[PDB]
This record gives structure tokens, C-alpha cells and sequence, in this order.
């Protein structure tokens, strides 16, 4: 029961990296303006896929 | 409102708090009251390295926009207390035209399009230098004077 | 104050030791010590091939410090003992406007920002010339025909 504990504190971790790529991959453009994803969210498809 | 813009919290004016284009940004050493009621609910996103809260704005100030520019020029500028002689990646003001309290006031260039935001200062004697967050064409980069502190 | 920064020990001047914006110089082919010991507490760097010296500059004076610009255009520049005839990539001058002991004149154009710092001079009878240090693209570089006589 505790390794099924520590695997999901693995795929914890997974989402943890997840949550914090996706506040970094806001940090360069929250609404820093140009407003553009140059080919970051059609490649990477980080969060909020329908600007342009 | 030749281009002015505010923010004030809880009696204390806590300088200005402007509207480029979608977006509204916040200082994120501003904390509290919006000068304009109807904004304080909507979610701002925090870049505490970068030192802002962002916001998306709505189209019921989509008349009521400003418009920026990403290009640098080198020079001098015009903003609210006066003069800034931006000069070798350097902003600096004549002494004691800002003060703690002067946070968030943007910077409009000689053509009134926006190319800075306020977010502190740092005295050299006879001018001082200013710390703030530009753009430089895609990016947003803060750029510092070291020994800032909160205006 | 045109531009006017020194080094000074003891009655004897050793040229001038300037703060060039993020820079304080002190030449370190000369001996000696501080002009005026506010910046004597702070650190320097020494130079053993190429013999200048170094320190950071504290923020309370920089309003005064003076601005570079790294590129090299012809024609004459601006100087303590006047002009200076710099052409074909190469600083001239008339025997006896500087004596050994003049080093570090910070020369600049004819909008004053500066562009290299005086070492020694050189002559084969009465052009004297003028032994540097200079810029390139944002590098130092330490430019010394043979022959030179040092000062």
C-alpha cells in the first residue's frame, strides 16, 4: 500500500512539473503585449491553445 | 485624460495603473483597489521574478484602449512629473520627481505610444536612475538599476 | 567640471582616474593612490600584461559619471589640452601638449562621450602620437606602437 502511496506521489510530482511548466510557460507572455506564441503553442501546446 | 491613468487603494494613491492594449497589468508590489471598480473581479496572474499580475482585458474598454510601440529610440521622453533622459539603457529622472508612491506610472515615448512601466527608482546625486519592466519585440525583460526600491 | 576626474598621491598628479558609467579606471602603470578617499575604501581590480585597474562604482556619485560610445569615426576629438588630431586610425597631437605624467586624458568627440584613455606618446620629431587604450565592439583592446615613450 505504500509503494501505491509513493507512486502516486511520483505521478504527483509529474503533475507537479506540469503546473509549475505551466505558470513558466505563461511567465514570457501572461499579456506581455505583441500577444503572440510565435510557434510555441502550436509545438509545445502548453495551456489555452486558441490565440491565433 | 490626455493620456492619465490611476490606481488607488484604502487612502493612499498608490500611482497609476494603466491599459495596454488587451492587456492590464498590475505592479505586483501594488496590492488593493483598482481605480476603476469593475476590474477588481477579474483573476490577475502573478510573475513575482518578473514582478507583475496580469489581466485580460474585456471589450467594454475596447474604445477606451492606448496604444505601445516595441521599437527603442535613444533619447528623452515626456511623462507625468516630466522628463526621463533614457540614455545607454538607462532611465533617469531629475531628482526627487518621483517618490514612494509614484509606482506603476508608465512611460509614454514622443509619440504617446507606451514603452515602459514604473517600478521603482535608485538616487545617483543629480539624476536617478529608474527600475522598470519593458518589452523588447516578443519579450518582456526587467530592466534594473541595482539598489532599487518600491516607489 | 568638464570631465574632470583624477589621480593624485603625495603633490604629485598621475594623470586622472575617471568613473566611465559602469567603470572606475585607475591606471595602473602609475603609482600611487586615491585623489579623494570617499572611493579609497573600495576594491580594485590590477591589470599584469596590460596595466589598468579596476573597482566598482557605489551608486551615490554616477549621476556624474561620464557615457562611452565604443565605435571610432575621423576627424578631431575633445581633450584636457584641447584637440586631438585622430585620423587613419591613429591619435596625433603637436609635440609637448602632454608630458609624462598625463596619463589617462579621456578623449571624446565633439559631443563629449568618450572613447579611449591616454597612456603614452610617441614622436620622430613633432607628430607626436598617441599610445591608448581603445574599444571594439563593447571589448577592451591596448593599442602601443614600439618606440613609444611612456608616461
Amino acid at each position: 500500500s505504500v509503494a501505491s502511496f509513493v507512486l502516486l506521489s511520483m505521478v504527483g510530482t509529474a503533475v507537479g512539473m506540469c503546473v509549475c511548466a505551466r505558470r513558466r510557460c505563461i511567465t514570457p507572455y501572461e499579456l506581455t503585449p505583441g500577444a503572440t506564441v510565435p510557434f510555441l503553442l502550436s509545438l509545445l501546446c502548453c495551456v489555452r491553445t486558441t490565440k491565433a | 485624460n490626455d493620456c492619465i491613468f490611476e490606481v488607488k487603494h484604502e487612502g493612499k494613491v498608490m500611482g497609476y495603473a494603466c491599459l495596454v492594449g488587451d492587456k492590464v497589468m498590475k505592479p505586483a508590489h501594488v496590492k488593493g483597489t483598482i481605480d476603476n471598480a469593475d476590474l477588481a473581479k477579474l483573476a490577475f496572474k502573478r510573475s513575482s521574478k518578473y514582478d507583475l499580475e496580469c489581466a485580460q482585458i474585456p471589450v467594454h474598454m475596447k474604445s477606451d484602449a492606448s496604444k505601445f510601440t516595441h521599437e527603442k529610440p535613444e533619447g528623452y521622453y515626456n511623462w507625468h512629473h516630466g522628463a526621463v533622459q533614457y540614455s545607454g539603457g538607462r532611465f533617469t529622472i531629475p531628482t526627487g520627481a518621483g517618490k514612494p508612491g509614484d509606482s506603476g506610472r508608465p512611460i509614454f515615448d514622443n509619440k504617446g505610444r507606451v514603452v515602459a512601466i514604473v517600478l521603482g527608482g535608485a538616487n545617483e546625486g543629480a539624476r536617478t536612475a529608474l527600475s522598470v519592466v519593458t518589452w523588447n519585440k516578443d519579450i518582456v525583460t526587467k530592466i534594473t538599476p541595482e539598489g532599487a526600491e518600491e516607489w
